[PDB]
């Protein structure tokens, strides 16, 4: 009857390394190989009451007593030095290929049918729209999450590291290539065919991606934030902890991968927000809602089950969404 | 000696035998499904009852864990200020209209979620009763966490019949619902032997599969699913 | 011609034909089972739709009388004053703790019946939520007044399977639920021909009696009985 | 009558060590003895639900509530430094003789018949095909399970250690030697003859096997993954812990032995899928199915019972499978 | 140690913002200046 496989785990393609943060100055970015790293330092914060009171703390005496006991914390902070305005972020991205083949598949015949479905997809249209949109997310510094919302000028350099050496260099403008429009450009198309050859299986693709942001001299840069065990005293509470690898601030790899994943524009809601990350049931953490609900029949699982089990091939945009989820990978199938 | 079937658990001893000290013993293993749990060496002299009660602790632990693992969500009916909770209802499935919400003085009553990110809806009391009627959780709804989504769907094309283990969660013996085979037969309107063909597995003889309507009505009568 | 079957309704003509006016006529008879409600003389040039529309007014009047005759009771949640009805819930059965009740200021919320000697209890919003979850009537509950008691009982030994007439009350054609045979077969998870075996009566061949769990789950899914 | 022996415990041959990993650079693989080890760090992951729903959670508000309370975990991650692109995986292999001799037995007649059957096997066709396939699985870096699926270039160096010094060094391009075809090469034949002499009991074979993989600069490397106790809260859950010995990320020895044992190409199903591990009832746990089912007469136990009890010698490939199961060891015999 | 703009006087940020957005009761012009200045300073407004 060709049912779905119970175990359908997929490996991720487009694996990003941890994005190391350093500090430097603009126009010295052509020689940014010696730049001192951004160090996660500590600073003390004293706070008064700034949250909504639950109708019992709203009494003047209770509120003033809460004011006279301020909440003192220590926060991990990442700031540039006072002579440094440019934040450099470097990560390597490895494009693997073989996105059709699952890592685990209980049903052979289902594995053959899913491989035939991905093969007929690639015979219809190859990894070309998805690689173009992934290359657009490479070109703009969407991996610079909060280090781009107030940046004056952002620049992204991507090198093709074939045999440990630069086989092809690309330089971009991350502010000209916006976070909303998937336009066409010649260098963007060349990076799209490189990611296409990586995703199809034509060759091995490793990309070194370097980002420079005009934040400001001594301004706060925003790395990925860790998780707090909450065991110490309330005075030295350590409310915020940032991520570092070796005395050097960094962004998490899956955050970079999610930002490169932000290409999904074909969700049934309007284009007021723009592209979202390619998740099953199209989830966005900041909006707190799920585009591509299972009720509106545009989630990944319903589209894949129509495409594979009963040969109801969706529109080419939904086919791009399904293949982008297969590139993204996950533990699909019933647990 | 042999495996003891208590709930979905099987206490399977090892075939090999040892003599710790001067007494014989056996490796008894507690299986939840195809997965082992806690394993203890029981002396051969131990009675089957001893074995069962011995592992009863692990058994109870699992049951408690499951209940907590699948505890249903709870919506609070609160006033305009929102701090005071007038009512709490254990929901089966969250409504499809609530969003990021906090009670406003404008509306006297507001429905909110138990979690921090309080998503809700401003409703009156009759709409609160309507929502509580159509989305209440049955008292033993946590067992639906232990059952897969295919055996709980209301659509017959996506419905998969339960196995011997999945049926054996909630039919007889020390089950999670606590009912017996004769009681579950009397709930479904038929005699004990016809339900005993449903309960007993192994070969295809006396292995008639329970129907979709009978399985869902049995889940209704046991208070596990669809019992509002 | 032939009979027109609209749910439990049968429009059967007399075999004799009269010639009222100059045109031929037939005396068409409308039955709800064994009871006739309207005998009307209609032309032989009338189509089946026109014969249906002639009796549609009496059909709708009987439907309205059945809705207003077997309507479920209404419980009103009121404040301490006992006049402003805060909530209204249609219940299949009343709580057993109901006694003759007038609200006071001793309790903030009270539950009362809609009857003139009101029966009620001092309730909280959680207890009223529990009572509304337990006892609420389904929307199409009035069709249970048009069914015998022995096909709605939950005990196995005092239950008779319904006939084709009582099945045609709720399942097919102009049934009071409004669903067709295919939809009611989709709710029960059975095939169209297998449920058509249940609906069609006549001889015992290709005609089986529906089971306890299937009939009770069908009445649960259709919103006729046991559907909170 | 020669009834079946009760206990048939066999000691494992081709004993591997825990394959330690370190980080370094390509073309520095000669001076790789002083390479810094790969450390297992901890990083925080925040995720939304991407698995299949149980149709109770297909309620939109349940999905938005799951997004608004996303799952937080700490994961042990193993990464190279940003200046290191090559992953070095080192282990040692002990090839031992006496494959047919069981460690435990309950019948002298069964032990004598099994020793005689293995003896006539070795006289007609010794450990030549099995050692050729084991040398193939040493040549390709199949012990680099997910450290080869995106590796640009893999090299395997196998040194024969005699009296504490090297006797013969074999260098293999692990990507040219595929994971599918068992071809023949002169260095592969020399390593096959060495493993044959080790398995026959005619010599002592100890090998140092070092694999260099071009994972990429700063990329995620994949050691073996340990048990998860789950004895804490759901925020600091520690959802993944990796294998390390003394601050040095390593692969489990049974994983290396499983990679070496992947020689079975004679199962009743189609062998175009690829070789699987020699193991009774021919299982691969990723695909979830068991090749060489017990109902078919091609699993290890029925072939062993036909070969020993009633002297129905199987085909030469199936008898290679039986002897390879005897080489890999196991708790054979009933209970 | 004393809070001006007490919630008793209904001149705090949260009451003015809720009256401005939900009930569309736009406050005095200086008070909406204060509300937008609170939005400029940022916060964890909402349920806490």
């Amino acid at each position: 009857i060709l049912s779905t496989a119970s175990v359908l785990a997929f490996e991720r393609k487009l694996d990003p390394s941890d994005a190391l943060m350093s500090a430097g100055a603009w126009a010295q970015r052509d020689a940014s190989q010696e730049w001192p790293a951004v160090t996660v330092r500590e600073k003390s914060v004293r706070g008064t009451i700034s949250n909504r009171l639950k109708t019992k703390d709203r009494d003047p005496a209770k509120l003033d007593a809460s004011i006279q006991s301020p909440n003192l914390q220590t926060v991990d902070v990442a700031n540039l030095p006072s002579d440094a305005d440019t934040l450099k972020v470097r990560f390597t991205l490895r494009v693997l290929g073989g996105a059709g083949t699952p890592s685990a598949c209980n049903d052979a015949a289902y594995r053959d049918k899913l491989l035939q479905t991905v093969a007929t997809y690639v015979n219809d249209q190859g990894f070309a729209e998805l690689a173009r949109r992934y290359a657009h997310n490479l070109a703009n510094a969407r991996f610079l999450w909060r280090n781009r919302v107030g940046a004056e000028a952002v620049e992204v350099r991507i090198n093709h590291i074939r045999q440990g050496e630069v086989a092809r260099a690309w330089r971009f403008d991350a502010l000209a290539i916006g976070l909303r429009d998937f336009k066409a450009d010649a260098e963007l198309d060349a990076l799209a065919e490189l990611i296409a050859s990586g995703l199809s299986g034509s060759g091995h693709v490793l990309l070194e991606v370097v980002a420079f942001a005009r934040i400001g001299d001594g301004q706060e840069v925003f790395p990925s934030q860790e998780l707090i065990l909450d065991k110490g005293d309330k005075k030295g509470q350590k409310s915020k902890t940032l991520y570092s690898v070796r005395d050097a601030a960094a962004i998490h790899s899956q955050k970079i991968g999610n930002a490169l994943r932000t290409i999904d524009t074909w969700y049934p809601d309007e284009d007021g927000l723009g592209p979202i990350a390619v998740e099953p049931y199209g989830s966005v953490t900041s909006q707190g809602k799920a585009y591509r609900q299972p009720k509106q029949k545009l989630d990944f699982y319903t589209l894949l089950d129509n495409w594979v089990l009963r040969d109801e091939a969706p529109a080419v945009e939904q086919q791009h969404y399904v293949i982008a989820n297969l590139i993204r990978g996950g533990v699909f199938g019933e647990a | 000696m042999n495996a003891i079937h208590i709930g979905p658990f099987s206490i399977t001893p090892a075939a090999r035998g040892l003599h710790y000290g001067g007494l014989p013993h056996h490796q008894w293993t507690l299986y939840y499904g195809p997965r082992e749990m806690a394993i203890k060496t029981l002396p051969d002299s131990y009675t089957s009852s001893e074995v069962r009660d011995e592992f009863s602790d692990i058994i109870a632990e699992f049951v408690i864990d499951a209940r907590h693992r699948y505890a249903p969500d709870v919506l609070e009916l609160v006033n305009s200020d929102g701090d005071a909770v007038l009512a709490r209802v254990a929901v089966s499935r969250l409504p499809e209209a609530l969003s990021g919400c906090i009670p406003d003085d404008r509306f006297p009553y507001w429905l909110l979620t138990a979690s921090r990110p309080r998503l809700g809806l401003p409703v009156t009391l009759n709409e609160y009763t309507a929502l509580a009627v159509e989305l209440s959780a049955p008292p033993l709804a946590w067992i639906t966490g232990l059952l897969p989504g295919e055996v709980l769907t209301h659509d017959a094309e996506e419905w998969r019949p339960p196995t011997s283990w999945e049926l054996r969660h909630v039919v007889g013996e020390g089950s999670f619902t606590g009912v017996s085979g004769a009681a579950a037969a009397a709930l479904l309107g038929m005699s004990a032997t016809n339900f005993r063909k449903y309960t007993a597995g192994d070969s295809a003889a006396n292995r008639q599969k329970i129907s979709f309507a009978a399985w869902h009505y049995l889940l209704d009568r046991l208070g596990v699913k669809r019992a509002s």
